[PDB]
């Protein structure tokens, strides 16, 4: 389980080779049917092509059609012009209050995320040094032991 | 779980990585003695 | 908190922990050895009496119950810490005991060095020196290894001596100081052994059955001596980490075993001070000095 | 400032009070009435329990070229064909982590073979120098 | 904040291993001495 990450500055293209070979050892209704086979089949649905176009001398009904939309357009691009920009800049403004709430959240999980990272970083240094002192023993002994048979 | 083991896999990739030097540092040691 | 304590009416020269770091024990010129509460309000409680010398060392046995004390009258008492009745006196050396030493683990054993140039092994059950080792000048300061099998030696030739109590033969002569050596003591380990002298070196010396074979492991500096020619002592951290000895120029001295940077120097005292102790559990030290007050640093 | 259902830019916001969380109305109105807990904590709520919440309202500007014409061919389409190809994406990128997970549980406990593997490996050759 | 809580845990069975590996190392040491020690008494 233990690996030291910080204090291993000193395999593994290695130790993938050492796993790989141990790797060698071993909810809606109609709604869903048409809208998965829209996106499978990659085409979207038909709509109206008909009043842009139409045909000077059913044609009375397409005719009649354009001068009530045209009518409603008309009256839809002057309560637009009414206010104009203010209503644009208005929800502009929203748009910023927005977005500066997302970076305070960016910044709120940088801090904590080198916060966890800080309190591991001193772990690793603390045990690094005891691994240390335990292979400086290790290796006195080791001759130690022969140096003692070497006399006898 | 994704993240947690991917992180977690190469973090126990490197016990090998540290395993396998070890075992061959035993190997020559006692070879050698 | 520092913690100030007084009480003794002439100098300390040393002072000691409990083994279990329940309490303290002191003495010194005044021929008194007083008893502390480590916490507390740090009460003093019993007050040892019966030695007509001044007190120059103390020491606990491993188990605290037994509390040894070198006088200049060349007595050395055995005390029961828990009564604070008198057991033993070793009377033996025909000249002032400088310092003794309990073995540890062992059958009970006891040693000691005068200024009559001898050294001996007591067993606190026979009433008599059990070997005796002639050396040919004035010894100051004496420890067992933790075998029980060696005697460490410092006296006023500069040169540490260890000696077999199978063989009572020279084993070891360790050179390295320039002058007198004041103050000698174990590793809890047994591994390692300090020693204070006059030419202001404390110096760490290893003792090995396989010894690298020029065994001055260390040496520190910062520790000053000077014309009271007081016995200085130094001693061991319980977990070997931290050195503390101290010294004539009011300062306590404290460094890092390995680094040997000072950790601390730590004024408060007046005059020079004689002992310092780690307690045994917690960062704690006594410090003793010739201004007849002790601290309680906590690091 | 959103929804923590959807996704969207509440036009009713209304918060709960087991588990501090603004929802769209219609949204929370609906789970309630599926199962009846809030659908993040998995706490006991219902209807009552809400609490509507007031705010200075949120303007979108209708585009300038905006008819019933585009409004109801060219945007209405979109809406639908983002929605289809999305959710479609969507679903292809929880089949993969699935999948992924897969290959990593596998390698994971692969690992884990080589380690006790080593484990007893090492030790008996620091035990044979010791010997 | 997962890799910490691993670790953290797998410290003290890295470090224990290597104490207890550490113990058998100085009994070794502590009875070569003997044999040696020994030779001083034939003498």
């Amino acid at each position: 389980v233990d690996a030291l990450p910080y204090f291993d500055q000193g395999v593994r293209e290695a130790a993938a080779a050492l796993v790989e070979e141990e790797t060698r050892r071993y909810t809606d209704i109609m709604r869903n049917e048409f809208e998965r086979l829209a996106a499978r089949q990659p085409i979207e649905l038909l709509s109206m092509k008909r009043y842009e176009l139409p045909a000077p001398s059913e044609c009375v009904n397409n005719s009649m059609a354009q001068l009530e939309h045209q009518a409603v357009r008309i009256e839809n691009l002057e309560l637009m012009s009414q206010h104009g920009c203010n209503a644009w800049k208005v929800y502009n403004e929203n748009l910023v209050h927005m977005i500066e709430h997302a970076q305070k959240e960016l910044q709120k999980l940088r801090k904590h995320i080198q916060d966890l990272n800080w309190q591991r970083k001193n772990m690793q240094l603390t045990a690094g040094s005891k691994l240390r002192e335990m292979e400086s023993n290790w290796v006195s002994l080791v001759s130690k032991n022969y140096e003692i048979e070497r006399t006898i | 779980e994704l993240s947690h083991a991917l992180y977690q896999h190469d973090a126990a990739c490197r016990v090998i990585a540290r395993l396998t030097k070890e075992v061959t540092a035993a190997r020559e040691a006692l070879a050698t003695l | 908190p520092i913690m100030l304590l007084s009480g003794h009416e002439g100098e300390v020269y040393c002072c000691k922990f409990h083994p279990n770091g329940s309490t303290l024990a002191s003495a010194g010129f005044d021929r008194l050895i007083l008893l502390w509460n480590v916490y507390g309000d740090c009460d003093n409680y019993a007050t040892l009496k019966g030695h007509s010398g001044a007190v120059m060392e103390l020491h606990y046995n491993t188990d605290g119950s037994m509390l040894f004390s070198a006088s200049t009258d060349k007595t050395v008492a055995v005390w029961d810490s828990e009564t604070g009745e008198r057991v033993k006196r070793l009377k033996g050396h025909t000249s002032f005991v400088n310092s003794c030493y309990p073995a540890r683990r062992g059958p009970q054993l006891v040693c000691t060095g005068s200024d009559d140039g001898t050294v001996k092994l007591w067993d606190i059950r026979k009433k008599a020196a059990i070997q005796t080792f002639q050396n040919t000048y004035q010894v100051l300061a004496v420890t067992f290894n933790d075998t029980s099998d060696q005697i460490i030696s410092g006296g006023i030739d500069n040169d540490i001596k260890v000696w077999d109590l199978r063989q009572n033969k020279l084993t070891y002569t360790m050179r390295g100081h320039a002058d007198s050596v004041t103050g000698l003591s174990l590793s809890s380990e047994g591994s390692y052994l300090l020693s204070n002298a006059m030419d202001n070196t404390v110096r760490v010396w290893d003792v090995r059955p396989f010894a690298p074979k020029e065994r001055c492991v260390k040496i520190f500096q910062g520790n000053v001596h000077n014309f009271e020619k007081n016995l200085l002592r130094c001693s061991w951290s319980p977990d070997g980490s931290k050195i503390a000895a101290g010294s004539a120029d009011r300062f306590v001295y404290v460094w890092d075993t390995t680094s040997r940077r000072i950790l601390y120097k730590l004024p408060g005292h007046a005059g020079s001070i004689n002992e310092v102790a780690f307690h045994p559990d917690e960062p704690i030290i006594i410090s003793a000095s010739s201004d007849k007050r002790l601290y309680m640093g906590e690091i | 400032l959103i929804c923590s259902i959807s996704n969207e830019v509440p036009e009713h916001p209304c918060v709960s009070p087991v588990s501090n969380h603004v929802y769209e109305r219609r949204l929370i109105e609906k789970y309630i009435a599926e199962n009846g807990t809030d659908p993040i904590n998995n706490q006991p709520l219902s209807e009552e329990q809400l609490i509507d919440i007031k705010v200075a309202h949120p303007i979108r500007p209708k585009p300038p070229s905006a008819t019933s014409i585009p409004a109801i061919l060219k945007a209405l389409q979109d809406e639908w064909d983002a929605v289809m190809l999305h959710s479609f994406t969507l679903r292809q990128q929880l089949q993969t982590t699935r999948q992924e997970l897969s290959h990593a549980l596998y390698q994971h406990d692969a690992a884990c073979r080589v380690i006790a593997r080593l484990t007893k490996e090492v030790t008996a050759a620091r035990e044979a120098l010791a010997t | 904040e997962e890799l910490k809580k691993h670790e953290d845990s797998a410290i003290p069975r890295r470090l224990e291993c290597l104490k207890e590996d550490v113990q058998r190392q100085q009994e070794r040491e502590k009875e070569l001495q003997h044999r040696y020690a020994d030779l001083l008494l034939e003498k």
